[PDB]
């Protein structure tokens, strides 16, 4: 089976250089064309480079030219991308393809995220959403976690280590104007749990190596 | 084995089978060679087209060898490394 | 005279 | 260089055959092949069609690609229209040296059941009120279709400032999800009476209200 | 000067001098594919098909530091084109 | 410019061998498919036989099968036929052909003559055909040797070692009901020359290893 | 295996356009490519057409070859007829193992002008003789067309015994020569006061005589 695996992508400033690797296994690597597709959030697909199966030939977006430089290392099964001069508009997950022939693209990888912004790395601060007779109603009660100014995304949330997952909602985060994200978590649960059962919001934003278990109880 | 390494031999117009040649008095003891699987090639349709052939690319090495069958001897051989497709027409 | 040479041919010799 | 021209939207109602249309701007169509990918949110494109008209294995049967060298397009057909080809679709090819995606095409099914949102507010945290910040949340979950207005007051007062909004996305059982956000002094949250947020969907109204203390 | 295959084929292909002093044999001629796709019926580039080179694994003889020891090194070589498709059958 | 020179043929017994050479030059001999092709005296082209460049593939018409054997020698750029147990329907020229590739040929060799027969051999006699006042046409005279009774074909016949061959007419064989073959040629050369030029004509007969030189002089 | 059929002979007057028809009769036609060559009396064979419709540089530009799938045949085309065309022309086509001729096409080049034969004859050398043999030879050559008579006659009597005459074989130049050899015994020779090849061509006789010492 082929696999595709993207690494290397994370916060830059712009100016800066960033290489990605892509780790090819289950095929032929050295008898295929492979490429570089990228896609900004909410945005459609971008073609950025394209490298024969020998290496010989190369190939680049007009958008990326003389910034990036497509390579790979057949003995190696890997492919890269060596991004220099990096911009704000560069900023996207970028995807690792597999190509039959040149611009006949049969695989995609996983992607990476690449953020290139002059806003530095920032781990959230994280508050209980308290359950209260405002968040109850027809013998249910919301609960929840708020996730606050962040960057650069992404953050996940379990509830109590990933064995509570009936009744949890973590939202999409938000884009603030400051530039900073920020999302909610909430869990509906059996109003007559409230203070009996336990209920931990587990936040992990790895970009700023953050972990926060924050207990969310009825407020007394 | 050039099947691990590469699958050209599959995808080519003009594709191959790679045949063990084996031989213990000779350095190296194996040599993998390429045998066209069709005279004609391969074409849109995925027929084999009789306007054109599959020919085996050859390339002149030299081979380590124990002679008579504490002394080697350097001899030269051909080996087919792959197949191309020709045409009697050259544009 | 040194020739560095692999471990496969070395074997083939002897 | 070319550009490859699709719809921006696509709406359909279920059992239907649907075509997506792509347009080559300069260069032959028919000299080099088409590519379709189908791509869900938050995964990686899959291909749904190679090579004009190739069908992957595990590419339903409904799926089929053709190409139109008179109107130098290309188009992906779905007969059969479900719910679950629900996605963004988008076509590519390339010349001797570039290789170009057209804008893609999201495609929606029609006829899904209309759901009402679970709204909740929050008020701020003590430890938020504590650190001299002040956060209302509203949360909006499990509503069809995406439209959704949200607004925000001050006792009776509309508020315009500090509200973060989200553009609403899809949930796992399909059903949309958004938020809202409200930021506050202390002092604005401890001098109102109280703060709403107002959810508008499919010309119905529902109102959550957060006081302090 | 030995074969004109290089030529006649599909996928043709020119022969270029690589250069080595510090390398045994000193010269070694290398295929690379005259074009990206590959030349159908009618005499033309048809870009639905790519010409690709056939690498072969050989060893050399390599002076290694760059008089007297010398390293036999494998390097790979292209020694003709052939066209491959995106549709195999 | 590409040349292809024919070998071997002569006199062969009925379920004799015999082996055909053809030596090649002007193109990179490895890399064409070559070809075998017969023609008895009066009738059609046959294919024979037909050879891919490296040997590996071989391909023979129905009436060979078994008795003939192509090969070739890449390194001496030679292309074999080697035919065993021939019969009298073998007896043709033989044409070596290069092909561009299977079934399509380019470019033909001169032939070699292949006879099988139970005829023993028997080089020529050759007369002289003395010019007279019967044979003058004023300023001009015609001369020739007759070259009687030989088997089996070919004879060639120059004239003063080929430096004469303004005016030479060398006719067709007569193939005589003894089984025999005889032949004239005739030059034509100025009355004024006669008794002052010395004139010969060269006869080969190399199915005899036999080449006659024969002075021809007016008769008084 | 399969054959080829061509027309044992084709006509035409010069400047007009002459086809020469190749029928396959299993196979398709249109999947091996077809060989047109050329033969002049006594040579090699020459390519004309090469690749169904390819013309070698030298070849003149009034040579064309054709293929019709419909009739599975090939057509060797010659438009404005030249008398140096007059040869035979054979086809040739293959299939994944074999290799096949046509059976040759005879072409003539109509309305060439009547050619008288030139003839020489001459009597039996003296080392002939000396050898007790004796040959008559009588020589003609550049006539036009092939047919001709030739008899001999011992004083002026038809000798038939011991005459071997060739069938006319066509020149370079379009025009036939033919021999003839009459076989006698010295005393043969010797008892006669004359021998004479006489040598008719369309109606018009040339007689040459020889005479013993
Ligand atoms: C157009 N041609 C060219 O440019 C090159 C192309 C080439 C071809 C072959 C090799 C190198 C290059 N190398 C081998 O054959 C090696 N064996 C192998 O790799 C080998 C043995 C078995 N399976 N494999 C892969 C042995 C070896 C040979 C050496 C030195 C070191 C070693 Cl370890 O010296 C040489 C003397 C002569 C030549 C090559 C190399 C010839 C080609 C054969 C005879 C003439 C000319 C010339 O330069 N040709």
């Amino acid at each position: 089976e082929v696999q595709l695996l993207e690494s290397g992508g994370g916060l830059v400033q712009p100016g800066g250089s960033l290489r990605l690797s892509c780790a090819a296994s289950g095929f032929t690597f050295s008898s295929y064309a492979m490429s570089w597709v990228r896609q900004a959030p909410g945005k459609g697909l971008e073609w950025v480079s394209a490298i024969s199966g020998s290496g010989g030939s190369t190939y680049y977006a007009d958008s990326v030219k003389g910034r990036f430089t497509i390579s790979r290392d057949n003995s190696k099964n890997t492919l890269y991308l060596q991004m220099n001069s990096l911009r704000a508009e560069d900023t996207a997950v970028y995807y690792c393809a597999r190509d039959l022939i040149h611009g006949v693209t049969r695989n995609w990888g996983q992607g990476t995220l690449v953020t290139v912004s002059s806003a530095s790395t920032k781990g959230p601060s994280v508050f209980p959403l308290a359950p209260s007779s405002k968040s109850t109603s027809g013998g249910t009660a919301a609960l929840g976690c708020l996730v606050k100014d962040y960057f650069p995304q992404p953050v996940t949330v379990s509830w109590n280590s990933g064995a509570l997952t009936s009744g949890v909602h973590t939202f999409p985060a938000v884009l603030q104007s400051s530039g900073l994200y920020s999302l909610s978590s909430v869990v509906t649960v059996p109003s007559s749990s409230l203070g009996t059962q336990t209920y931990i919001c587990n936040v992990n934003h790895k970009p700023s190596n953050t972990k926060v278990d924050k207990k969310v109880e009825p407020k007394s | 084995n050039p099947k691990r390494s590469s699958d050209y031999y599959n995808r080519s117009t003009s594709p191959w089978n790679l045949h063990r040649n084996e031989d213990p008095e000779r350095y190296p003891s194996v040599i993998w060679e390429a045998k066209c699987r069709h005279l004609g090639c391969i074409n849109a349709d995925g027929n084999v087209d009789y306007h054109m052939n599959s020919v085996p690319i050859q390339q002149e090495i030299l081979v380590l060898r124990r002679e008579p069958p504490n002394s080697f001897r350097l001899e030269k051989i051909l080996v087919s490394v792959g197949c191309t497709c020709v045409t009697p027409i050259v544009h | 005279i040194h020739v560095t040479i692999p471990a496969d041919l070395w074997d083939w010799i002897n | 260089n070319f550009m490859l021209t699709q719809p921006h939207s696509v709406s359909e109602s279920p059992g239907k055959t649907v075509t997506i249309s792509c347009t080559r701007s300069s260069g032959s169509l028919a000299n080099y092949y088409v590519q379709w990918y189908q791509q869900r949110p938050g995964s990686s494109p899959t291909i749904v069609i190679f090579a004009n008209n190739q069908r992957p294995s595990g590419v339903p049967d409904r799926f089929s690609g053709s190409i139109d060298s008179s109107s130098n397009s290309a188009s992906l057909t779905i007969s059969g229209l479900k719910t679950e080809d629900e996605a963004d679709y988008y076509c590519q090819t390339y010349d001797p040296y570039s290789v170009v995606f057209g804008g893609g095409t999201k495609l929606t099914v029609l006829g899904q059941p209309k759901a009402a949102p679970s709204v909740t507010l929050f008020p701020p945290s003590s430890e938020e009120l504590q650190a001299n910040k002040a956060t209302l949340v509203c949360l909006i979950s499990d509503f069809y279709p995406g439209a959704v207005t949200v607004a925000w007051k001050a006792d009776s007062s509309p508020v315009k400032a500090g509200v973060e909004t989200t553009t609403p996305s899809k949930q796992s059982n399909n059903k949309y999800a958004a938020s809202s956000y409200l930021s506050l002094t202390p002092e604005q949250w401890k001098s109102h009476r109280s703060y709403s947020c107002q959810v508008t969907h499919e010309g119905s109204t529902v109102e959550k209200t957060v006081a302090p203390t």
